[PDB]
């Protein structure tokens, strides 16, 4: 019989990911300004 | 020998009221000083 | 070497000196401490006590022991007047709990082996 | 003696002091202090406890592990006393209530449970048994308390005639129901006291007197068949000690000569309460009586003890009932009170 | 087996068990003594004894590795019995 | 007869100390860590009602998770002390129940039951979360058996 | 390597700590008493103990020492010394990647100079040395206990003190609070003799008196 | 009219890292000076171990920095071979590195998340100690306890992977960066997070080197020092990883640091996990490392040598050393004596938290009562090794 | 693993990523809690020859 | 259990307990050893 | 090789001023944190429902200790006292002597379960799989007294959990 201890499978495992990862999500400064805006315009009408 | 302010000593060494052990423990007990014994067995 | 270097005094009337200044300092302090620490003992009690910590030491004759048992002494009088201590540590000096020990030879002869 | 009981140690927690000791009523004020001081010189406590278990918690660090035990039991019952009692060497009786109850009379606590104790003592073979009557006790009393006591008294010492009878006077200490009740007199506005206590005299001990006499008791042998008067060292006028007392919890004194009738009604009002009276009738009788002198009588002096003065350990009972604006005054603020001697 | 004193105390396997005077009996009042049932003295008496063929027999407690440091008992002598000074057990040569 | 009706409210006054066993975080070694792992989202010590609390004056049971030393041990007395009743006290790990691996030590205290009396024992170094999680159940047991009324009721 | 089990030996790191070691030596023949590498290589240098401050400062200053850490600052008791007590300096340099050992010896009543001044880390090192120990520090900013309990009696880490001291802590309900008493152990601590009265390594083995 | 508060009180407060007393005067809102008063958790541990074998001396690391209990035998480990002379096994090596990275990841798990709860943010605290109580659960399998392993030992580990847990390993940490991810999605740019760390506790590169700091505490001041790197240990030298430094030497620079330090550790782990070797887990050499329980029952020299080295110990040369590993909270380091026999003459343990606790009065000059909070919790500070 | 398609949405939204494929709920990918016997290597000085420890 | 039964022994517990503390089946110590030291026992005829 | 963790300049045009001052005054980055905080309220918990379910171990957990026996109901202990030698916190306490029949046999087996480390050095130095650290971790105590084990008490516990132990021993101890 051969020696079984715990082994990495034969290819290796799979990447892990290890860097950061906050992903960017939103409109423009511009965008949400101008909605705001307008959002009081019509409330204002 | 060195620049240490030598002061005058006497040579009896009394460390007894420094070394925070209870009186009971100093003036009743009775140290062994010896080489022990080789133990027959070895 | 024959001689030795000192901690602070290079005399026993230095050494003196300084235990004179730790007692004074001791002596004011016992009042404050029975009012700050709430304790049940009288300002003489714990002068006396102070006095008959002093006077445990009185066979010392080597400076560099008496310096240091006034360092000592300033570290117990600091813990006492910055309320480092507890009423517990203040009361430790008062062996309240302890039963009176016997002293004399039969009395131990009865309780056990111990001289 | 027994192999197992002969003492060894140091008198510490870990030593064997060769006492085992059954001490019925140990959940008490003097109870606490007695159990204190044997489980400190590693002796074995049998507890017998009647209340909830939550109860006695606060004797569990009072001696190393084993040391004390606690086992249910009934006063009304002497299977629970024999069970309690078959091991040990020394039974102190402790028990006792300054109130009737529903269930126990001053003669229950005072005559018949004592009694129960004594002979079950002296049945399973108990060599010491200490019995805590009163000083006052009086089979003419105008008290039940003390015509209890005295009853008690004569029927512990038929049941157990070697036991050893120990008389307090008022004991005074942390929880004591005396320098407490007093204290606690403030919240009536006054303090209502039957003549103004000018004819009342009373001489207080310590509990830690009270306790150590018990040990020393327990450990002298020529403490069989004896009976003890432990007072203090001092007597006060009633309206003096009073006076002392809210002088030193420096709440202001406004007494008043309550006559003994409209106390009397007083403490019946208050016996209606099913919580811990704050008084009763028999309460207000044994607070107007005088302590009596008996001279005839070994004291805490012939056990080996000093008698604490009440100008010494008062700011340690009464320091509670001190406002914020007195809480931290030295014990010397307050000159000692008048005593009246002998 | 497991016996009971004089008391009614109940005897362990070490043979401890409080004489009628011994104070410390009041630790299994309203409680019990904790006593193991199973005397290993009884029960290894109740084995029997191999027949093995051999001058020599080896013992290493069964199942191997799990069992004790492995021995070798010698067989010779005819009225005795060689047994395991580990787990007790014993040989003997067939029928002398 | 009337002890039926103060075994009900002993019953329900038993329920309600029992469900809202709210302990004092008194972490002073490496059994603090097993115990806010009990309560951490695998063991979620707050869903038992037994909440994150805050000063002794509000806390109902103690925990001592940790060595206790000499130098410590009039601390723990204090806020034992300060503790409104009902109060109960879990001795967590060997340290605390009787010294452990520091039993021998000139700055341990044998045991924190030498300064406290102490309701439940863990044991354990540390005790799991688990382990102490099933400690604070047991505690629950010890209320749900009180009969504070029913002594009371007989007095 | 066909020696698997055996701790490689780096002959290029033990002539650098040595040629090191002479440099210092040399430098500072006033104070240094004796230096020595290791076979896994950590070189020490033993001074009197008066050159506590100048060694210090030419090991953290020096261009070509740059040993401008303190690992660590501890004490050691030998009672069968008159100066039982070895005072311990653990500096690395991140400059040249390197450490070095700096010891001297004191006994109970000759202070140490402090090496505050020297390393800010030493201020609490030297208090701990003076808690566990006893070693008096000269012109330390605050010397005083730092782990024992307050009014501590004794230096715990003296090899003549006993492992559970002296005192032992409990709460009293007579006087209400914590008290102290003389140590009762009820199972006292069991001494083993393990040491083989066969000698283990004779590459250490001192010569006969 | 000088009334400086000197509230010298806090050991009680859940913010005070376990056991702690300040004592602390204010000129009104600003501190003055800081005055901590350890030993509250001082057990005697260097004078027990004493009294111990070098093998029963082992556990007493795990006790001492309770939150990284495997890195902290690894320097005992590592510290006792030397004196040995001998050398663990690759295996054991591979395993050690891996382990301790696993309880770097514990570590700063630990530290960010109960910083952030004393600063007021609760919620990452469980989101990441679910993560912790895997990883407790890999201890488990290796050693059988959750914190206290007593895992790695002088000679290599105890016991040997169970199969299957590389596996685990493995889809645990292909996800965890996830989870630092959640963490920094609710710290990282927060405008009340970063108003409670940066320019906060901010520290000299110098004056951090003079104080005897360490660890993220120096890198967080830009020193580009790592004990994995400079002076590596175990198979450190054969595993690739950055070392995250910072730049304002404030809290808000630590922080980071350590929460980079967590991905690095997951990057070192992948590596682990991929190049782990075959072979023993323990030297091959029966005087210092016990045999195998089956050569024990079977084998004469295998049951003499198990027995002495369970009784006895293994006997070490006559000799001191200083050896440091890169602790998840700093330099750890142990100064161990040895006199010849089979149990240590000496062991004074160095501990990062004490220099960095020893430095708190100097970090809170000029802040207010709640940036002391954040300062005790960027110095990440466990008492079991501040007072040992 | 049991959420609806719209929560999942919903939580991947409010999350801003696919926190589907990076549970932190383990599942069947966990390895089985009973492995077969392992056959664990031997040291380099399990050899029968050349071995004296002496050399070692 | 059901496809994996335990291995029969005589001395297992056939009868599983739960924790039995705060019951009167708790276990309480004791010292399993025997008395090291006999004491002597006097005569009973008296000398006179 | 090292990184800079905060080493980044914003940029300093028309869009990303705006976009920083848009940050500023409509709260964004805390949106962001709600968001977060509101995609965990709709995940499933990770708690167990105890003691209805329990955490997951591992064959070699260290638990409550044992004495065990040979199938013959014969004990394992042949009182070496290894353990008691190895024993970190001086945990064990053994007395032993020439049992009637002669085998060598403990007369006194105590542990200290609160002086007890579990660190599980005693069953490693166990020549003979006598003392073990079973899987049982539920046994707490309402006194201190009752930690304070026997040889009674650890062969009752041997008796008790040997099914179980004896598997995990199965399991494990062929990496042993
Ligand atoms: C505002 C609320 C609007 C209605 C919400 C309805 C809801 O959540 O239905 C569940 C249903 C499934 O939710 P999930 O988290 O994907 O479920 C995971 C498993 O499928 C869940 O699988 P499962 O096997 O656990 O499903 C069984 C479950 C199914 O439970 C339900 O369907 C609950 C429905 C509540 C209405 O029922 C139980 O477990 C029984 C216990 C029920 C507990 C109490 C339920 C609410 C009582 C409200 C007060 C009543 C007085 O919700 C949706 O499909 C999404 C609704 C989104 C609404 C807008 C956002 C809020
Ligand atoms: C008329 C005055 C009667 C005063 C009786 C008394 O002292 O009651 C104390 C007690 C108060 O005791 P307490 O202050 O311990 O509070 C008791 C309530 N628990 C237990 C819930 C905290 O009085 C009462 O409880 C009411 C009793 C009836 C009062 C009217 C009696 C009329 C006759
Ligand atoms: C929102 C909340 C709204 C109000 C909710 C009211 C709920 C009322 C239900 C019962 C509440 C608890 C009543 C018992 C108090 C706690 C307790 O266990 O006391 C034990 C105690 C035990 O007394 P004891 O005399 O046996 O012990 C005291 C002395 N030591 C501690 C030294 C032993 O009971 C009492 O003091 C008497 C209680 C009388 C009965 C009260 C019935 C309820 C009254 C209110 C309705
Ligand atoms: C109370 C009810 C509202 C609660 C807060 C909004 C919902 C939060 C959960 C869902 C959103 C999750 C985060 C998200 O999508 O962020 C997108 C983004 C994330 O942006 P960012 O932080 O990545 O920045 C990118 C955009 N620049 C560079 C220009 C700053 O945030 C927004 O879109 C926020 C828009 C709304 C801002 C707040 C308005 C408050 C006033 C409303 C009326 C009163
Ligand atoms: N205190 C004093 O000033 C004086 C006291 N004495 C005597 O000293 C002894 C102790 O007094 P002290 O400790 O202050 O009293 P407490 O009332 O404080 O304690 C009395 C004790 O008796 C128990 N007890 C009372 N009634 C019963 C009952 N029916 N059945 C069972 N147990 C009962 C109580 O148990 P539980 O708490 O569960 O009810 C408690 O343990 C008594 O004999 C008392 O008469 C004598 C002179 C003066
Ligand atoms: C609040 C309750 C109390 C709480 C606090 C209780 C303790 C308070 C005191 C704590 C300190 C303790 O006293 C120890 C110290 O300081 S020791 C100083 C040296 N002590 C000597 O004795 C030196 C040698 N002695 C002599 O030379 C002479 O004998 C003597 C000076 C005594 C008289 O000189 P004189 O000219 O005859
Ligand atoms: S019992 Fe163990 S884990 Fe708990 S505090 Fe003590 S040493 Fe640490
Ligand atoms: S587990 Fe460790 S501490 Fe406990 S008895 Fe065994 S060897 Fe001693
Ligand atoms: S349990 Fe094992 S190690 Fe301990 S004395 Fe018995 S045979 Fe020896
Ligand atoms: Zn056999």
């Amino acid at each position: 019989s051969k020696v079984k201890q715990d082994m990495p499978p034969p290819g290796g495992y799979g990447p892990i990911d290890y860097k950061r990862n906050l992903p960017r999500r939103g409109l423009s400064g511009y965008s949400m300004f101008a909605v705001g805006i307008g959002t009081l315009l019509f409330g204002y009408w | 020998t060195q620049d240490t302010q030598l002061i005058a000593v006497d040579e009896k060494l009394d460390i007894t009221t420094l070394t925070g052990v209870p009186e009971e423990h100093i003036k009743t007990r009775k140290v062994r000083i010896f080489v022990p014994a080789r133990n027959n067995m070895q | 070497g024959t001689s030795v270097k000192p901690i602070f005094s290079r005399d026993m009337n230095e050494a003196k000196r300084r235990v004179r200044e730790l007692y004074r300092a001791w002596y004011r302090e016992v009042p404050n401490t029975v009012h700050l620490f709430q304790l049940d003992i009288s300002v003489k009690q714990g002068r006396d006590k102070v006095r008959e910590m002093f006077m445990k030491n009185a066979h010392v004759t080597d400076p560099r022991v008496v310096d240091l048992l006034v360092i000592k002494g300033k570290m117990e009088l600091e813990e006492t007047i910055n309320v480092w201590k507890q009423r517990t540590h203040i009361m430790r000096f008062f062996h309240e709990t302890e039963a009176p020990r016997p002293t004399d030879f039969l009395s131990k002869f009865y309780v056990g082996h111990d001289p | 003696l027994h192999h197992a009981l002969i003492p060894h140690g140091k008198g510490g927690r870990s030593s064997v002091s060769g006492i085992v000791a059954t001490v019925f009523g140990a959940t008490g004020f003097l109870g606490r202090y007695v159990v204190n001081h044997l489980g400190r010189m590693g002796s074995q406590v049998i507890v017998p406890y009647r209340c909830e278990p939550y109860d006695t918690m606060h004797l569990r660090p009072m001696g190393d592990l084993g040391q004390i035990i606690f086992m249910e039991w009934n006063g009304k019952d002497k299977d629970s006393i024999r069970k309690v009692v078959e091991h040990s060497n020394v039974v102190i009786n402790l028990v006792g209530r300054e109130w009737e109850t529903k269930n126990f009379d001053f003669e229950d606590v005072f005559v018949k449970i004592p009694h129960a104790i004594a002979q079950v003592s002296k049945e399973a073979g108990v060599e010491k048994l200490i019995h805590i009557s009163h000083l006052n006790a009086d089979i003419k009393s105008p008290s039940r308390y003390l015509r209890s006591k005295a009853v008690g008294e004569k029927e512990v010492r038929a049941a157990f005639p070697e036991a050893t009878i120990i008389k307090p006077s008022d004991i005074f200490g942390r929880e004591d129901r005396f320098l407490n009740y007093f204290a606690s007199m403030r919240w009536f506005g006054g303090v209502p006291l039957i003549s103004l206590g000018k004819e009342t005299v009373k001489q207080p001990v310590y509990i830690v007197d009270v306790s150590k006499g018990i040990i020393n008791a327990i450990k002298d042998p020529d403490a069989k068949g004896k009976t003890f008067a432990f007072v203090g060292p001092n007597r006060y006028l009633l309206f003096d000690l009073v006076q002392y007392i809210f002088a030193v919890a420096y709440r202001p004194f406004l007494p008043y000569p309550l006559p003994h009738f409209a106390y009397r009604w007083v403490g019946r009002l208050f016996e209606v309460s099913p919580f811990e009276p704050w008084t009763t009738r028999d309460k207000v009788e044994r607070v107007h009586m005088s302590d009596m002198t008996l001279p005839h009588l070994p004291g805490l002096e012939d056990l080996g003890i000093q008698a604490t003065p009440l100008e010494l350990k008062a700011i340690e009972v009464l320091r509670r009932h001190r406002t914020y604006r007195w809480l931290t005054s030295e014990m010397e603020d307050v000159k000692p009170a008048k005593t009246v001697n002998i | 087996g497991v016996r009971t004193s004089p008391t009614g105390e109940k005897v362990t396997h070490t043979g401890q068990a409080y004489d009628d005077g011994d104070y410390r009996r009041v630790r299994f009042s309203d409680r019990q003594k904790e006593v193991n049932e199973n005397f290993a003295i009884d029960l290894i008496a109740e084995q029997p004894v191999s027949e093995v063929g051999s001058r020599v027999i080896s013992c290493d407690g069964g199942g191997g590795a799990l069992g004790h440091p492995r021995v070798y008992i010698n067989l010779d002598k005819e009225t005795k019995t060689g047994t395991c000074g580990y787990c007790g057990l014993q040989f003997r040569q067939p029928h002398h | 007869r009337g002890e039926y009706v103060v075994a009900k409210l002993d019953d329900l006054v038993n329920w309600a100390r029992r469900s809202s066993l709210w302990p004092m975080t008194f972490g002073l070694a490496c059994c603090a860590v097993e115990m806010m792992h009990m309560a951490a989202p695998r063991y979620d010590m707050d869903r038992f009602g037994v909440v994150f609390r805050a000063s002794p004056r509000q806390s109902d049971v103690m925990i001592v998770a940790g060595t206790l030393t000499n130098k410590m041990a009039p601390a723990l007395r204090k806020v034992y002390d300060q503790m409104p009743e009902p109060r109960y006290v879990v001795s967590m790990g060997s340290c605390a129940n009787g010294g452990g691996y520091y039993h021998y030590s000139y700055s341990v205290v044998r045991g924190c039951d030498r300064i406290v009396p102490v309701d439940i024992y863990v044991p354990g170094c540390p005790p799991t979360a688990e382990a102490l999680l099933y400690g604070i159940l047991q505690l629950q047991r010890k209320i749900k058996r009180e009969k504070r009324l029913r002594i009371w009721y007989r007095r | 390597d066909t020696r698997p089990t055996i701790r490689p030996r780096n002959d290029v790191v033990h002539k650098q700590l040595s040629a090191f070691g002479q440099y210092v030596a040399e430098i500072l023949p006033k104070y240094v008493q004796q230096v020595q590498v290791s076979c896994f290589n950590e070189l020490e240098i033993f001074i009197h103990p008066d050159g506590v401050i100048p060694v210090l400062t030419f090991l953290r200053d020096h261009t070509n020492a740059q040993f401008k850490s303190l690992a660590d600052l501890t004490a050691v008791d030998v009672p069968t010394r008159q100066n039982r007590f070895e005072i311990v300096y653990n500096l690395l340099s991140l400059r040249f990647n390197s450490r070095i050992r700096v010891k001297t010896y004191t006994d109970e009543l000759t202070p140490i100079e402090s090496s505050v001044t020297v390393y800010k880390a030493a201020n609490w090192y030297e208090r701990e040395i003076w808690d566990m120990f006893g070693v008096f520090f000269a012109n330390h900013p605050d010397l005083r206990r730092i782990l024992t309990d307050y009014g501590f009696e004794g230096h715990p880490f003296r090899k003549d003190f006993p492992l559970s001291g002296y005192v032992e802590l409990r709460y009293d309900d007579e006087v209400k609070r914590v008290v102290a008493e003389p140590v009762e152990l009820a199972q006292e601590f069991r001494k083993f003799d393990l040491n083989s009265p066969w000698e283990a390594f004779p590459a250490y083995r001192q010569p006969p008196e | 009219l000088v009334s400086n508060l000197t509230l010298n009180f806090g050991p009680q407060h859940p913010a005070a890292h376990g056991v702690l007393r300040l004592v602390m005067e204010l000129s009104g809102e600003m501190v003055r000076k800081c005055d901590p008063h350890i030993g509250l958790l001082h057990r005697g541990t260097e004078k027990l171990i004493e009294y111990k074998t070098y093998l029963q001396a082992l556990p007493y690391f795990d006790r001492l920095d309770y939150v990284s209990m495997m890195c902290n035998e690894q320097a005992y480990s590592l510290a006792v071979e030397k004196l040995l002379n001998i050398q663990p096994p690759p295996r054991a090596q591979w395993i050690r590195v891996l382990f301790g990275e696993i309880t770097r990841l514990l570590n700063h798990i630990m530290a960010v998340t109960t910083h952030a709860l004393d600063i007021g943010a609760m919620t990452p605290f469980f989101w990441m100690f679910e993560e912790r109580e895997k990883m407790f659960e890999f201890y488990e399998r290796v050693s059988g306890a959750r914190m206290h392993a007593a895992y790695i030992r002088p000679g290599g580990v105890h016991q040997d992977l169970p199969l299957g847990l590389l596996d685990d390993i493995y889809e645990f940490s292909k996800n965890f960066s996830f989870r630092i991810d959640e963490l920094e999605e609710m710290l990282t740019n927060n405008r009340i997070w970063r108003n409670r760390t940066v320019d906060i506790g901010v520290v000299t590169a110098e004056d951090a080197l003079n104080y005897g700091f360490s660890g993220v505490m120096l890198r967080g001041s830009g020193i580009q020092w790592d004990l994995r790197k400079t002076q590596p240990y175990d198979v450190y030298d054969q595993v690739e990883f950055d070392v995250p430094i910072g730049s304002r030497g404030d809290c808000y620079d630590r922080y980071l640091c350590r929460v980079e330090e967590m991905r690095q550790s997951l990057r070192i782990i992948s590596q682990c996990l991929n190049k782990m070797p075959p072979g023993e887990i323990k030297v091959d050499d029966a005087k210092v490392s016990p045999p195998k329980r089956a050569e024990m029952k079977t084998s004469m020299e295998s049951l003499i040598h198990h027995f002495k080295l369970y009784t006895e110990g293994y006997q070490v040369p006559p000799g001191a050393t200083y050896t440091a590993i890169e602790a998840p909270k700093g330099e750890f380091g142990v100064y161990l004596v040895s006199d010849g026999s089979s149990r240590p003459y000496r062991c004074k343990i160095k501990a990062p938290g004490f220099a960095h606790l020893a430095g708190l009065d100097k970090m809170s000059k000029g802040h207010m009562l709640a940036d002391v909070v954040a300062i005790i919790g960027t110095q990440d500070i466990v008492f079991g090794e501040v007072d040992r | 693993a049991s959420a609806t398609r719209v929560i999942q949405l919903l939580r991947n939204w409010a999350s801003g990523r696919d926190l589907q494929a990076k549970l932190q709920l383990r599942y069947q990918e966990i390895s089985k809690r009973t492995q077969p016997p392992p056959k664990l290597p031997v040291g380099p000085s399990h050899k029968l020859s050349n071995n004296y420890y002496c050399t070692r | 259990p059901t496809t994996k039964p335990p291995t029969a022994r005589k001395y297992i517990w056939t009868n599983h307990k739960f924790n039995v503390s705060g019951t009167p089946q708790q276990y309480v110590p004791y010292s399993t050893t025997r008395k090291k030291i006999q004491e002597w026992v006097p005569p009973s005829t008296p000398y006179k | 090789t090292y990184k800079f963790v905060n080493m980044r300049e914003p940029s300093m045009d028309m869009k990303s001023v705006t976009d920083r001052a848009a940050q500023t005054l409509l709260w964004t980055e805390l949106v962001r944190g709600l968001g977060m905080t509101l995609s965990y309220l709709f995940r499933e918990p990770a708690t167990i429902n105890y003691p209805f379910e329990k955490g997951p171990l591992s064959p070699r957990f260290r638990g409550e200790h044992a004495l065990r026996r040979y199938p013959s109901g014969e004990e394992r202990c042949i009182a070496c006292k290894l353990c008691e030698a190895v024993c970190p916190a001086q945990a064990i306490t053994i007395e032993a002597e020439p049992r009637a029949d002669g085998s060598r046999r403990t007369t006194r087996y105590d542990i200290d379960m609160t002086k007890c480390i579990y660190c599980g050095f005693c069953q490693e130095a166990c020549p003979v799989d006598a003392i073990v650290e079973g899987p049982n971790f539920e046994f707490s105590t309402e006194t201190h007294e009752e930690l304070l084990y026997n040889k009674e008490k650890l062969l009752n516990n041997g008796d008790k959990w040997e099914a179980e132990i004896a598997a995990n021993i199965q399991a494990d101890y062929l990496y042993r």
